[PDB]
């Protein structure tokens, strides 16, 4: 049902209710559908429009199903419904097969977060930070926004959001649900190796790393002009592509594209399931209907 | 973010006053002060935009103008289901012997149920 | 008859028509709804079947050097430390520095 | 193939993949620290930006 | 109405009425697409076509 759009969906459903019941008034008006449905004689006044209500449905569902119908209409203005309703159908049922094409072949996996702020909406993500490291003293100061709010979570369910450890963890979010807080040089680390862990949002916070010196030194002012020479040539980030590149995952190549099993359409065997046993209590329902009738026929209602 | 330079409070030709400032700047930049101010004067509008993408997931921005020839094709039905009314009632004055008063009373016949 | 049952059965599957036409309500819903089992099984696989022939158009053997290097699955492979080697441990083109690494 | 042409078809993200749009002309500031940058890179992929 | 062009639906549509007219004039030339829509009482002289 993904590939329409849900409006359409409603607007199909709301014309094919639609023009439907504008044919049982067009053809009731006109003078050409009133013909005989016995045309053995002439006539025996039995000169009768076959368009009831529940034929007028069944040209409506009929022919947007590409299946038919039994009716097909004789007077003009009802050629003009069955000349549109036709021409509506072979768009609406061709641009079905043309989506549904489109997207098998060529798939985006959408995040269902892209930030710090669309991920902290949902508590069913179960976020975690690595306790007492150097991340878990950024939020325990946290006095600024919503990422005061996230620690109102992590403070509610410690034990479970607070893994030892990197390493620990990366097999968690492997497994579970999870969505770590973590360096964002080890997140360029593991994401080009272990290629199901891609990094979401951004930039949180900057404290940068840097080359230590004890107090007091002549270094540090040759030290710098030296790491500030680095950045200029390229050399510092020529290194930087040198060892966080790894293998790398070119992961387009959309896999086959699908051998299509009931894990994407199966609610067609739902719906079906769900047709049928509506049809068995409106068998039932008219099986009384017609005991209703016979209760006013000859005398007896429920024997 | 392709190069990595960085801004930075100056400090005149080589003097202490970077000493006393790296450690003060350190802690506005742990605690909240440089992200209490970049969102002090870099906020904007706040813009919401887009929705961000449908993407070529047909809804009614495209193929929404069937409804329009749809809508046509049923105004041109209730136009012509006069014409073919007032063309037997045009036929069957000159059958008998009466007038248009006739051509109400077909439909007084015709807007009876089925028959 | 259910001898006509799978011709409604088969006919409405694969979109020639039928015979029977049912003509009462208790038989529209499932005349209706197995209509629109029939346009989703064959219209996702008219829409399917479109999408192995473009996929396997879409992708071509590798033709270059640089399209080798994009294709981690396909393990390169040479004459080790010779003179193949020799001339990509000194590339600085960073098309086979990347056939290097 | 319609809605599979302009479904492979997306917004250029990166530095990398602009280098490829010789449609989309670059722009820059003029002789600054901008163009300071591009002019010394050995990285190639903006060599190609410099181009 | 795109992925087709504005040459082809304007000759679709004239191959639409192009086609609806030479067979109103085979069938009514036609010897055989003469017949009586009768059979229920057969040999009755009541030619018509459907046509
Ligand atoms: C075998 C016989 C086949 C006949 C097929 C005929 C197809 C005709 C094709 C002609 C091609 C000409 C090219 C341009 C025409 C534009 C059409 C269009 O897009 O919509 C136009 C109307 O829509 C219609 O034209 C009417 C269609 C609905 C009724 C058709 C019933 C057919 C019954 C057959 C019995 C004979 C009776 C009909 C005789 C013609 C106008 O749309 P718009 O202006 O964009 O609306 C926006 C206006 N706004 C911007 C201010 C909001
Ligand atoms: C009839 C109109 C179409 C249906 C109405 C809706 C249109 C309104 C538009 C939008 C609103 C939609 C929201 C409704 C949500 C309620 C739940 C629901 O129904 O879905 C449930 C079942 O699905 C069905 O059972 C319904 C379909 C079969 C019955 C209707 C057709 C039968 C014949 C019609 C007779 C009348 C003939 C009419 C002739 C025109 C979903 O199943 P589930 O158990 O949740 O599985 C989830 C599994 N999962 C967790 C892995 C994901
Ligand atoms: C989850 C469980 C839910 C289900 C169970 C719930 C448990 C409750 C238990 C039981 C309740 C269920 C009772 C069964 C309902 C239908 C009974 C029936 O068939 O009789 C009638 C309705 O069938 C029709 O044909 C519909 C249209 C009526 C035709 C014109 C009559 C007045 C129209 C105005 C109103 C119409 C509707 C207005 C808009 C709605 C038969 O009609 P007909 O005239 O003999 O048909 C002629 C057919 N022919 C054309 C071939 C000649
Ligand atoms: C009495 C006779 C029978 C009439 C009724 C039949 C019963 C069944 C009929 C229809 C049933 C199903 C359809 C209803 C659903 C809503 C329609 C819709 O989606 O809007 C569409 C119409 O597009 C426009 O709005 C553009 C402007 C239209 C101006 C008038 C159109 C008539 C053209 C000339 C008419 C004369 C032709 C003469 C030719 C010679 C698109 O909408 P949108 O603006 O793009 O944006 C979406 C807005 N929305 C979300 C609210 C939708
Ligand atoms: C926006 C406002 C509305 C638009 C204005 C629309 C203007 C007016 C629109 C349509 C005009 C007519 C409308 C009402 C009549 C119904 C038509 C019909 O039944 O066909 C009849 C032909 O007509 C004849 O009776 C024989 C004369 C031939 C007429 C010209 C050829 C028809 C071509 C196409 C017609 C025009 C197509 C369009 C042309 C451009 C069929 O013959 P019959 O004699 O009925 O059969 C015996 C009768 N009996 C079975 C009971 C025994
Ligand atoms: C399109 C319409 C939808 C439904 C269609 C019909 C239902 C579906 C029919 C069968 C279901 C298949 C079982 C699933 C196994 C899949 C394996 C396979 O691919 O083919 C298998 C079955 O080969 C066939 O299917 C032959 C076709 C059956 C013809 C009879 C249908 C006519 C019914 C009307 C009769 C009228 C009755 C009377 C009416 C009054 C064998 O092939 P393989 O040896 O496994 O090859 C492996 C190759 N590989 C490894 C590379 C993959
Ligand atoms: C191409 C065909 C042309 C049009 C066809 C006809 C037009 C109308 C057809 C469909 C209208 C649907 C309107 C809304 C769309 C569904 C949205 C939804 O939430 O569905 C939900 C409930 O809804 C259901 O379970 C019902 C399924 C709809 C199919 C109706 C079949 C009835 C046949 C009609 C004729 C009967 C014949 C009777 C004869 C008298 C189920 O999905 P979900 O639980 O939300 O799953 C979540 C996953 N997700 C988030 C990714 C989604
Ligand atoms: C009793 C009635 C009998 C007739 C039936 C009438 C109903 C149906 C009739 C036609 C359907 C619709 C009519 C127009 C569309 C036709 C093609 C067209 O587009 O125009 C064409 C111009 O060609 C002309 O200008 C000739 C126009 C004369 C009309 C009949 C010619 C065909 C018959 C004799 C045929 C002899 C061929 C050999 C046969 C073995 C355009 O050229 P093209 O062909 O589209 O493209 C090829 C050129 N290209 C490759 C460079 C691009
Ligand atoms: C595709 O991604 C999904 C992501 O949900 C994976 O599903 C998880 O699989 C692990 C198995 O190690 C379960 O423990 C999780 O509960 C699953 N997540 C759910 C259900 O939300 C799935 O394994 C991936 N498939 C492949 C082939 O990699
Ligand atoms: C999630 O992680 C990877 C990504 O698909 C899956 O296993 C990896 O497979 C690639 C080859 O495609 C190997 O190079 C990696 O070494 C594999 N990594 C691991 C950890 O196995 C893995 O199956 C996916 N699903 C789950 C449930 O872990
Ligand atoms: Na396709
Ligand atoms: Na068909
Ligand atoms: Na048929
Ligand atoms: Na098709």
């Amino acid at each position: 049902l993904n590939p329409l759009s849900p409006d359409i969906w409603m607007y199909v459903l709301l014309a094919c209710l639609g023009v439907s019941c504008v044919l049982f008034v067009i053809a009731r008006f006109s003078p050409y559908e009133w013909y005989n449905p016995h045309p053995c004689n002439p006539d025996s006044d039995v000169v009768e429009n076959n368009f009831t209500l529940l034929n007028s449905f069944w040209f409506g569902v009929g022919a947007l199903m590409q299946q038919g119908s039994e009716l097909m209409p004789k007077a003009l203005s009802t050629r003009i419904v069955g000349g549109i309703w036709w021409f509506f159908t072979l768009i609406i049922i061709s641009s079905y097969t043309a989506n549904l094409a489109a997207f098998l072949t060529v798939e985006r996996m959408e995040s269902p977060i892209d930030s710090a702020d669309d991920l902290a909406k949902q508590t069913k993500i179960e976020y975690g930070a690595v306790e007492d490291g150097a991340t878990m003293t950024f939020f325990k100061k946290s006095k600024i926004s919503t990422y005061d709010k996230m620690w109102a979570f992590m403070s509610s369910r410690r034990q479970s959001v607070l893994v030892k450890s990197n390493e620990e963890g990366i097999q968690r979010v492997l497994t579970s649900d999870y969505a770590f807080l973590m360096e964002s040089t080890t997140i360029e680390f593991v994401t080009q190796r272990n290629c199901n862990l891609t990094q979401i949002g951004g930039l949180i916070d900057s404290k940068g790393y840097g080359v230590g010196t004890p107090m007091g030194s002549p270094y540090r002012d040759k030290i710098t002009i030296a790491i500030l020479q680095l950045q200029e040539e390229g050399k510092l980030h020529m290194m930087k592509e040198k060892w966080w590149r790894g293998n790398g995952c070119p992961e387009e190549e959309s896999k086959e594209a699908s051998a299509l099993g009931v894990q994407n359409i199966g609610g067609i065997f739902i719906v079906l399931a769900a047709g049928l046993v509506l049809s068995v209590f409106v068998a039932v329902g008219e099986f009384l209907y017609k005991s209703k009738k016979n209760a006013q026929l000859e005398k007896r209602s429920f024997c | 973010l392709i190069d990595s330079k960085g801004y930075g409070v100056g400090t005149p030709m080589g003097s202490p006053y970077r000493d006393k400032i790296t450690i003060a700047i350190l802690q506005l930049q742990e605690e909240g002060k440089l992200h209490m101010m970049k969102e002090k004067w870099w906020r904007g509008n706040g813009c919401p935009e887009e929705e961000s993408k449908e993407a070529s997931a047909l809804g009614v921005q495209n193929i929404g103008g069937i409804f329009i020839v749809l809508a046509a094709g049923l105004v041109l039905s209730v136009f012509v289901a006069v014409g073919e009314f007032l063309y037997k009632s045009k036929k069957n004055a000159q059958l008998e012997k009466r007038s248009f008063c006739s051509a109400m009373v077909e439909e007084l016949r015709m807007s009876l149920k089925c028959q």
